[PDB]
């Protein structure tokens, strides 16, 4: 849930 | 119009051989795509400070079918008010009256990354998968409670931001078949909201393994891959299939047992696999519902029954009306006029 990278 | 919003100032520009006339509020328009039913620009909403998608519908009142489709989409988008579902930020026309009403513009959440995009540059944790699937089911509980069926859930229709927050986009207003329930891929029986649960099962399996679950090449290849995992239809399900030809085709297949999913998914959270077995049931009447799925122990860290709201009832009686083009057009104009923006 924390954080995701944008592609 | 009595107590209507003030008309903003509009400005005109040509973008990809299309004239766009939009309020000053929307700035820096740049084309994102085009479908058969409209073209989309990304834009900066200077009122909210967010980037938005602005869809200009392509000849929305060309025929009876197109006019009714336009009304159906606007009625749908105006109804849905949920954190995990696309909402209508704005709808406008440059027209000052029904007589010059020709163009419809819809303003919604801008699709940045979809679910396919987020897996291309990272490996999702089981926490990520739990939260993503939880949000899909929470949005689905809302839309299903209003007797709305998405009909076309797939990873490219799920927008995800940097906080792993998700919205369901691009509703089917009635391409890959990998996520489609078998009973609608072959027209075995009527659309039911249970077809969206099948799609969630296919999506979740793919998020857990990194492999598409049923990547068939035509309808028959796809059906055989599905039946290999979940078994051939039993006698109870065959009774519900309306077309005799479809029944004779199914009865022509060598019978296959349901597979043990735990063998197919070693290393995955056993609660995840248990939920998958409840979503990918061949008989749609035995599939878990979105409301029931939210109570599954797989989501125990996210489930909050006081924070999983249902929708207002959605009047779909217009679907059985047979009206002139200008009547659907006038109904659409009424809905543009009656639109109340969301707060903030």
């Amino acid at each position: 849930e924390m954080t995701l990278k944008f592609g | 119009v009595h107590m209507s919003q003030e008309r903003p100032t509009f400005y005109r520009q040509e973008l990809n051989k299309t004239i766009w006339e939009v309020p000053e509020r929307y700035q820096n328009l740049s084309p994102v795509g085009s479908g058969a039913y409209g073209s989309v620009c990304a834009a900066f909403d200077t009122k909210t400070g967010h980037r938005v998608a602005v869809k200009k519908l392509s000849r929305p009142f060309q025929s009876i079918i197109h006019a009714k489709r336009t009304y159906r989409e606007l009625r749908l988008l105006k109804h849905m008010k949920h954190e995990n579902v696309i909402g209508l930020l704005d709808v406008f026309t440059p027209a000052r009256s029904l007589e010059e009403f020709n163009d419809v513009y819809l303003v919604t959440h801008l699709m940045g990354a979809d679910l396919n995009n987020i897996v291309k540059c990272q490996k999702l944790t089981d926490d990520h998968v739990q939260f993503l699937i939880y949000q899909i089911l929470r949005g689905l509980k809302y839309i299903h409670s209003a007797d709305i069926i998405h009909r076309d859930l797939k990873p490219s229709n799920l927008a995800v931001n940097e906080d792993c927050e998700l919205k369901i986009l691009d509703f089917g207003l009635a391409a890959t078949r990998w996520y489609r329930a078998p009973e609608i891929m072959l027209n075995w029986m009527h659309y039911n909201q249970t077809v969206d649960i099948w799609s969630v099962g296919c999506i979740m399996a793919e998020l857990l393994t990194g492999r598409t679950l049923f990547p068939g090449t035509d309808h028959i290849d796809q059906l055989k891959l599905i039946l290999r995992l979940v078994g051939t239809p039993g006698a109870e399900l065959l009774k519900k299939i309306s077309s005799e030809s479809a029944r004779n085709y199914i009865q022509s297949l060598a019978q296959m047992p349901k597979m043990n999913f735990a063998n197919v998914f070693i290393g995955a959270n056993p609660l995840a696999v248990d939920l998958l077995e409840k979503m990918l049931v061949l008989d749609s009447d035995k599939r878990i519902t979105a409301a029931q799925a939210l109570a599954h122990a797989y989501f125990a860290q996210y489930h909050d029954p006081d924070d999983e709201p249902v929708a207002d009832p959605y009047d779909q009686s217009f679907e059985s009306r047979d009206l002139l083009i200008d009547e659907w057009k006038s109904l659409t104009y009424d809905e543009v006029i009656s639109f109340v923006p969301p707060p903030l």
